[PDB]
């Protein structure tokens, strides 16, 4: 993906703030509330049959975790996704049968989550750099499926 | 909001569609496996080869599930109520994929209706799939 | 469908909002346009840069309408007709757009709400844009 | 976009038995009629009332011819189609202020018309192969979008 000089900074400025355990948590946590279909994926982890059940599962914040750690890796090759997430967009497709739309939706909660953590700092044009980078994100992944 | 005019377009169309709906519905599943891949995650358990009883079987279940929606035009969410809770809270098919294959119906309608896919028609129907895909993906959350 | 439970959110929310709902609107518009430079098409008579009157302006409208929306939570379909008309007739908006929009009311909710926007809350504003831009887009054709 | 030998042909062979002024005049006249928001832009072409005005309007089909030609032309460059509509894409949005979403529509329909038209010989294959050719162009088209 191309980013403006400008874009770039602000991606990178906010990200060294991230708690990448508790984001990453978070965010899988909000996909699973605001769109339940996601868990068709994640029969294995226990109760999530309420918020709080999901907000607190241990099996959540830890995919959570590994999730955005993967994502951060991301972060540091933004002129490679496609050949930085070929091996994992190969395992979602192969392995996972993970419909990429779920890419695309957890993107939105990251920006959401972004915005709530950070507030009056998650500016309209920082928004902009991260959706550029979430549709980016989401592409790579997708890219290996046939 | 499917008009008058609309539900008068669709069951002249579907009529004409009659004992052909299975074959129509397996033509309609295959298109949309091979034009959209990523519906394929749905479907891991199936032989998707052309021409499979699977798809075969699959395809008649989907026609009759619409026949049905024709037949009850002006109670759909009664009349398809058990299958948007199998949707919904079963299978949990992300509701983008409706799209996906409506697009797929709509193409499989042309190739097979020369006479009746008229401009009039083609907008009924679209409408009618879009109708039958909100009311499949209304108990999601 | 909003439950009970999801009334009951979107009005203690947009409680919060309160004397806040237009410099929201306008905060969404903005970044709707940065975000998805395709919404600007439809604003080309618009000075767009940031400050603008005529999206702070345009932002208090929006808001206003909301309000409006949650006033009349369970009669959201004649609250809004003038609005539908609108946008499916005259401004003949894209429906694409509106799922744009709705995520930049969500980013806009969720920079200003610490406390309120939690798990829950987040589901039920959501499920309600989504509820508003269906009842919008219902005339369109 | 990138197609396999065997989908670039099957493109090819097909174009070459479509009277290109017809179905332009179809699917513009079929997007009009199917997605009435997509009337926004020809307020001056006339009476666009029913679907029989939109299908007999001469400015529907005139601009149809149109827009299928450039369709046309841009077949010839399928390895460069963000190159060959990089001009347009520009005008679209700078001076048209077209949603691009727009060019997705055209696109179905364009899909529907070729099925209408060619039945049986627009097998599942071929409508792939075309699929891909039509999300090439819209998104040739979008490119320039700012
Ligand atoms: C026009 C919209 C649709 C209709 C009318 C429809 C209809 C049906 C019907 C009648 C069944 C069989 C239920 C039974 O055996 O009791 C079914 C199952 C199923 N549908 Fe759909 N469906 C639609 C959209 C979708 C979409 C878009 C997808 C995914 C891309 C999907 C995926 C599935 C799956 C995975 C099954 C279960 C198949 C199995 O395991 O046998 N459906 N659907
Ligand atoms: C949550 C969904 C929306 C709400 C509540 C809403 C509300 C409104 C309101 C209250 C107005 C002013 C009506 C008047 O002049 O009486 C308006 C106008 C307008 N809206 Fe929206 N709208 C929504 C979605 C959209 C979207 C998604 C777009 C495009 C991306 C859009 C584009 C426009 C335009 C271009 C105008 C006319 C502005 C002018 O030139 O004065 N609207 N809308």
């Amino acid at each position: 993906v191309h980013l403006t000089p400008e874009e770039k900074s602000a991606v990178t400025a906010l990200w060294g703030k991230v708690n990448v355990d508790e984001v990453g948590g978070e965010a899988l946590g909000r996909l699973l509330v605001v769109y339940p279909w996601t868990q068709r994926f994640f029969e294995s982890f226990g109760d999530l049959s309420t918020p709080d059940a999901v907000m607190g599962n241990p099996k959540v914040k830890a995919h959570g975790k590994k999730v955005l750690g993967a994502f951060s890796d991301g972060l540091a090759h933004l002129d490679n996704l496609k050949g930085t997430f070929a091996t994992l967009s190969e395992l979602h497709c192969d392995k996972l049968h993970v419909d990429p739309e779920n890419f695309r939706l957890l993107g939105n909660v990251l920006v959401c989550v972004l915005a709530h953590h950070f507030g009056k700092e998650f500016t309209p044009p920082v928004q902009a750099a991260y959706q550029k980078v979430v549709a980016g994100v989401a592409n790579a992944l997708a890219h290996k499926y046939h | 909001v499917l008009s008058p005019a609309d539900k008068t377009n669709v069951k002249a169309a579907w009529g004409k569609v009659g004992a052909h709906a299975g074959e129509y519905g397996a033509e309609a599943l295959e298109r949309m496996f091979l034009s959209f891949p990523t519906t394929k995650t749905y479907f891991p358990h199936f032989d998707l080869s052309h021409g499979s009883a699977q798809v075969k079987g699959h395809g008649k279940k989907v026609a009759d599930a619409l026949t049905n929606a024709v037949a009850h035009v002006d109670d759909m969410p009664n009349a398809l109520s058990a299958l948007s809770d199998l949707h919904a809270h079963k299978l949990r098919v992300d509701p983008v994929n409706f799209k996906l294959l409506s697009h797929c119906l709509l193409v499989t309608l042309a190739a097979h209706l020369p006479a009746e896919f008229t401009p009039a028609v083609h907008a009924s129907l679209d409408k009618f799939l879009a109708s039958v895909s909100t009311v499949l993906t209304s108990k999601y959350r």
